């Protein structure tokens, strides 16, 4: 079972991860039943 | 999920993940039910020393 939790926080700080407390809620139970070990985040590309 | 109780109208706001409740003996307190969403609170029936 891969479980992602999320929150999202209305933020003011510029450079460092605030300060503070908030406690993330269970968004997505997910029924996979497979192997991970390896992960890698997707950006997005700005062309002009 | 088994057990017995009154089913009772609550005012216990319940976060949409959450279902159930959870006592200290860890015994089911409050319930979503299934169908219709609503959330039950149980209390157990009233008991004591004839
Ligand atoms: C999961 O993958 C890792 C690395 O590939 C491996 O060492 C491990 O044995 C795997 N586990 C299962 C249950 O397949």
């Amino acid at each position: 079972y891969f479980k992602i939790y999320s929150k999202h926080t209305p933020i003011n700080l510029v450079r460092d991860l605030p300060q503070g407390f908030s406690a993330l809620e269970p968004l997505v139970d997910l029924p996979i039943g497979i192997n991970i070990t390896r992960f890698q985040t997707l950006l997005a590309l700005h062309r002009s | 999920l088994t057990g017995t109780g009154v089913l009772t109208e609550s005012n216990k706001k319940f976060l949409p993940f959450q279902q159930f409740g959870r006592d200290i003996a860890d015994t089911t307190d409050a319930v979503r039910d299934p169908q219709t969403l609503e959330i039950l609170d149980i209390t157990p029936c009233s008991f004591g020393g004839v």
